[PDB]
RNA sequence: GUCGGGUGAGAACCCCGACGGCCUAAUGGAUAAGGGUUCCUCAGCACUGCUGAUCAGCUGAGGGUUAGCCGGUCCUAAGUCUCACCGCAACUCGACUGAGACGAAAUGGGAAACAGGUUAAUAUUCCUGUGCCAUCAUGCAGUGAAAGUUGACGCCCUGGGGUCGAUCACGCCGGGCAUCGCCCGGUCGAACCGUCCAACUCCGUGGAAGCCGUAAUGGCAGGAAGCGGACGAACGGCGGCAUAGGGAAACGUGAUUCAACCUGGGGCCCAUGAAAAGACGAGCAUGAUGUCCGUACCGAGAACCGACACAGGUGUCCAUGGCGGCGAAAGCCAAGGCCUGUCGGGAGCAACCAACGUUAGGGAAUUCGGCAAGUUAGUCCCGUACCUUCGGAAGAAGGGAUGCCUGCUCCGGAACGGAGCAGGUCGCAGUGACUCGGAAGCUCGGACUGUCUAGUAACAACAUAGGUGACCGCAAAUCCGCAAGGACUCGUACGGUCACUGAAUCCUGCCCAGUGCAGGUAUCUGAACACCUCGUACAAGAGGACGAAGGACCUGUCAACGGCGGGGGUCUUAAGGUAGCGUAGUACCUUGCCGCAUCAGUAGCGGCUUGCAUGAAUGGAUUAACCAGAGCUUCACUGUCCCAACGUUGGGCCCGGUGAACUGUACAUUCCAGUGCGGAGUCUGGAGACACCCAGGGGGAAGCGAAGACCCUAUGGAGCUUUACUGCAGGCUGUCGCUGAGGACUCUCACUCCGGGAGGAGGACACCGAUAGCCGGGCA
RNA sequence: CGUGGAAGUCUGUUAGAGUUGGUGUCCUACAAUACCCUCUCGUGAUCUAUGUGUAGGGGUGAAAGGCCCAUCGAGUCCGGCA
């Protein structure tokens, strides 16, 4: 997702902002259902095209590994 | 841009106009002080004894 | 000389201050007398500029609605608690000795009754470990050991907007925007590309600093630049 | 620019100062003003 | 500009007509700021106007600016001020906090006006017509009334609706044209009152297991398409307005593409995109009231700023006038404005200079260097290398095509939209003007975009993402203040502070001896106070005892300042140059040696390299891409040169008018020698020399311009550095007061902090006043 | 293959901003920093108007000792001052 980029900034910066680009805009669970719908809002904020739940989660990424501990204890 | 003749065009700004408590075109209206009396800055009159040589 | 860039910071002009009537709110904690009888609907999620982080927007039992500080998972429709006797449900503000050991607590308090201090920024938590009658030890986000009092109010959960930094800014017009909405002069000109009537590193026919760039912790301000109380420097050896 | 009323009076007045000494003062102190004033050439108040 | 003509004592430049041009985001239209009467009329030319003037922004005297509905006024914005409080020796000083006020005229919010007419000059203000808002009064309605909505909001892409405009069709009205019958202009008509609704959301019906739908994304058994329906848009349509208005007349009808205006869908953010007053919620009739301030003109190559009627500078709206073409591009032309970027006359008009055209043959031989100029050039098709971070390179390169006419096929609803085929035919030339890349290759630097020395430096310097290190748990680190107090901070380690290096990729060796910083320290050193001894009827005073930070001293640390040699097969002072790179922007010797390339190469590229004196974040190496960055080579091109010629326009020369300045000890027609303070028109000797004037190019007057910036001197100045001198902030530390009860400790009562409060934390410490020792270019 | 329409992307005398070379013109100027041709950027760390804040050993400074009204290695005025 980083084509934007073009000849210039580097490896790095084409690897990690695509990863995680192509990470975001896919389809993720959502807590409200069950179903693929949850999009992006924005900075850290996460919303479902179902029953629209806006949620919170990890910057670009749904749920982090620090998100999913909250759940064991 | 030179700093000279072509920097005198900008100069479409009022700032000293005519003072309400002694007549001289020296309100600043973006300050709302006098800079030849001291309206609105001080209750007296601005007066300085270096407006004059020392020693009259 | 000439007064170093922050000496000229501490005075507090537009160019060094935050755009503090372009920010949100001041997230603090309710005050509930005693019982845990409040309770709130999260309506919405918002932004926070002040803070990059996710902010909620908590509709409580009697119609008070203020932003408060959002953890992970937590969204619209959901229920939290806030008083003594709240549920060990993540988002839900309670103090530290009705919270068990082990859990992944956020927005903790100093005094009690302050509205929060620590493990604040996006992701972080703070880890609850000793219980005594007297203190309550936790893990900050640094992993230094606070001793806190018992009664200082915390949320359960982890903060949102997780491995935010994780993600580079890949140009400086990304930095720029940022920095525009933050209490930070930006870009940062290096100390000796300055002029020695500018900075203590100043000066000289090329680039280098003049003195050793570790300096004494009773440097006054204006000589204090560098590596100020360096305990060592490097990385391997 | 939008002048005022006190404005509109005193660059009234600029005006009249701006007239000739009549023609019977020469005629009775038997043989100049000074405060001549152009809109180009000089500048006023305000 | 030219010929006529007008007024006039007087006319190149004042005015009429004609003919001829100039301006097209402005040289037109409306305005903000600023100006201030510069607007209008009449009378004038002593002043001002780059000449003249009968003209004028000039001079003199009159006249001119009319608003309930256009601004202001009101609201609040960054932010400002006053009062209180507090500090200060004090204030006109200063931070917090409370309360009040001010803060928006184009361009934030906002109750309400349209069409025409009128003047020498105003105009939604006056006048005619019509309409609209508010408060209040009376009469009717109504008891709802405040929950909610509105005011009120980022950027990028996009569909839908839709007016003006422009163009096409046809009809009517008026004009133009003189082979044809084409060409131009007009065909009008507001606000407001009424009414219609797409999009959107939603309800009922329905019952999809694959369908529905889009420019795209999408949507659905938690209920799709289809069907009916509630709410619901324009600055739009339709009706009224209007036997109003305007028009000499006709006083149209349809269409496409559609600014404005309306309404949706979509995507982006380590950026999240004002507030408040007011309005809506929530009726109607009649009547009344709606004060106050602005209102002229300019808005620029003459009304502003720049001393000027200055080639400079200065915001906004008209971004849809016609052809053109991708185009708000060029070129040409309307509407509109102008001939005032305001001196003229004459000479084939010389030399010489500024812009500039064409130059045979050669083609960079010019020069430090292709500086200057030039070459290519739009669109279509074929084709496109090394390398590469896979994005790019790349429009690489290279090759072909390109008009007009006739008749057609295809895409689409269609355009006055696009793409194609066949035959016909003109020129030297078909992107025919205009618009419109020259191409390639090697090396250096910096990654990139970006920043900069307003006015000789745009660059390799600055910045950047990226990398690293340092300090801090918030009563923090860092910083401002004399204090009261404040920035960071509506912030909390995924934070912000202080520094360094400078994308990515591959790595980043060795040394902690010195300096720095930090930690520890048995022992040494270590100030004042208090204590002990002697001395004083007391004071001064002599010694002792104790002892903090600090220093000694030990340890840690170089992505911390820095270092990585000589000698021999160790020594200084810790180690003694590892990867790479290398005659470098670093190498003196040096035009290093070999090679490539040229006839010839102090250049350039490659290799070697003992490196005077390369080298790892004082970052080392490599590099795709990028660059008005430095160097070199090739192809192409050319007046750069061989070597200069002709031409073009404005000057230059002569005539009218206008009319400065730089410079001037005096004399002065010089030249060749000499002499002299050694660089003479002027002295000595000779030579030469009739006077004046025109044009010239500048040899001389050590020409003019500037009390040399160089250099030295002066017991000159300043900016800057530091282990110069001395001091001050500031930090650290002991001690005395604040300061209380029972060399280690308990308490709460002062004091501090936190909680709204209850009360909670801390506690004689801390803060502050005083003193003492250390550090102390941060400052003088 | 298409749809889509990203970008400190691209060409661009679109508005606008900047200022490389000519070391051209000018240099008692049109101008106490101008003219012309060339050249650069032109959806962004962009350009701009008005309002507002920071003040002299102090501001501001993508750092050039740059800028703070033709004044900057410490503004200006008046005084100290003859
Ligand atoms: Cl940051
Ligand atoms: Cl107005
Ligand atoms: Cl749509
Ligand atoms: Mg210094
Ligand atoms: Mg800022
Ligand atoms: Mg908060
Ligand atoms: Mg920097
Ligand atoms: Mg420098
Ligand atoms: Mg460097
Ligand atoms: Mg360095
Ligand atoms: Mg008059
Ligand atoms: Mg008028
Ligand atoms: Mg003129
Ligand atoms: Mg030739
Ligand atoms: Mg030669
Ligand atoms: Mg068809
Ligand atoms: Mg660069
Ligand atoms: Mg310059
Ligand atoms: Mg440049
Ligand atoms: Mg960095
Ligand atoms: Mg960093
Ligand atoms: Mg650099
Ligand atoms: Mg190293
Ligand atoms: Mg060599
Ligand atoms: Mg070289
Ligand atoms: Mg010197
Ligand atoms: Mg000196
Ligand atoms: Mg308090
Ligand atoms: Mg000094
Ligand atoms: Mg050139
Ligand atoms: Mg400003
Ligand atoms: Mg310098
Ligand atoms: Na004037
Ligand atoms: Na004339
Ligand atoms: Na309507
Ligand atoms: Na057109
Ligand atoms: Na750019
Ligand atoms: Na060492
Ligand atoms: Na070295
Ligand atoms: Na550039
Ligand atoms: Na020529
Ligand atoms: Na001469
Ligand atoms: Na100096
Ligand atoms: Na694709
Ligand atoms: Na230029
Ligand atoms: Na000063
Ligand atoms: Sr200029
Ligand atoms: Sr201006
Ligand atoms: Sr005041
Ligand atoms: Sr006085
Ligand atoms: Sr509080
Ligand atoms: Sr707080
Ligand atoms: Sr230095
Ligand atoms: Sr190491
Ligand atoms: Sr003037
Ligand atoms: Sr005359
Ligand atoms: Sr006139
Ligand atoms: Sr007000
Ligand atoms: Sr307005
Ligand atoms: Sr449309
Ligand atoms: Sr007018
Ligand atoms: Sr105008
Ligand atoms: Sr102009
Ligand atoms: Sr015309
Ligand atoms: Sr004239
Ligand atoms: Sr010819
Ligand atoms: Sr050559
Ligand atoms: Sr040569
Ligand atoms: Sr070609
Ligand atoms: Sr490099
Ligand atoms: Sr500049
Ligand atoms: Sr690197
Ligand atoms: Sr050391
Ligand atoms: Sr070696
Ligand atoms: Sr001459
Ligand atoms: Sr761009
Ligand atoms: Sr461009
Ligand atoms: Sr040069
Ligand atoms: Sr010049
Ligand atoms: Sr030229
Ligand atoms: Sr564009
Ligand atoms: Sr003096």
């Amino acid at each position: 997702s980083s084509g934007r980029f073009g000849a210039r900034y580097g490896r790095v910066s084409r690897r990690r902002v695509a990863e995680i680009e192509s990470e975001m805009n896919e389809d993720h669970a959502c807590p409200n259902c069950g179903e693929d719908r949850v999009d992006r809002q924005g900075t850290g904020i996460w919303q479902c095209s179902y029953c629209d739940y806006k949620f919170t989660g990890g910057s670009y990424k749904p749920e982090t590994p620090g998100g999913k501990t909250v759940r064991r204890s | 841009t030179g700093a000279g003749t072509p920097s005198q065009g900008k100069k479409n700004t009022t700032t000293h106009t005519k003072c309400r408590r002694c007549g001289e075109k020296s309100y600043h209206t973006k300050k709302k002080v006098c800079s030849s009396c001291g309206f609105g800055k001080s209750a007296k009159r601005r007066d300085y004894e270096w407006q004059s040589k020392a020693g009259e | 000389g000439r007064r170093i860039q922050g000496q000229r910071r501490g005075r507090g002009t537009s160019t060094f201050r935050a755009p503090s009537h372009r920010y949100k709110a001041d997230l603090e904690h309710r005050k509930v007398e005693d019982g845990d009888v409040i309770a709130g609907t999260v309506v919405d999620i918002e932004h926070d500029p002040a803070r990059s982080a996710p902010v909620a927007a908590v509709e409580f039992e009697d119609g008070d609605r203020r932003l408060i500080l959002a953890p992970e998972g937590v969204g619209v429709g959901d229920e939290l608690q806030v008083g003594v006797s709240a549920e060990i449900a993540p988002g839900n503000t309670l103090p530290l000795a009705e919270i068990p050991e082990g859990v992944p607590v956020c927005n903790v308090e100093s005094s009690p009754g302050d509205g929060g201090k620590f493990a604040r920024a996006s992701g972080v938590n703070a880890q609850l470990l000793t219980h005594d009658r007297n203190v309550a030890v936790v893990k900050l986000p640094s992993g230094e050991m606070k001793r806190l009092d018992p009664q200082c109010r915390a949320t359960i959960g982890v903060v949102a907007g997780g491995g935010r930094t994780d993600k580079p800014f890949v140009k400086a017009g990304n930095k720029h925007h940022k920095m525009k909405a933050r209490g930070t002069k930006w870009p940062n000109v290096r100390g000796v590309a300055m002029n020695a009537v500018d900075h203590p590193f100043g000066g000289g026919g090329r680039q280098h600093p003049g003195k050793p760039k570790s300096i004494s912790r009773n440097a006054p301000p204006g000589r204090k630049v560098g590596d100020i109380a360096s305990k060592r420097t490097g990385r391997g050896g | 620019g939008k002048k005022s009323k006190a404005t509109k009076k005193r660059l009234a007045k600029l005006d009249n100062q701006n007239s000739r000494v009549p023609a019977w003062v020469m005629l009775k102190t038997d043989r100049r003003n000074h405060k001549r004033r152009h809109w180009r050439r000089n500048d006023t108040d305000e």
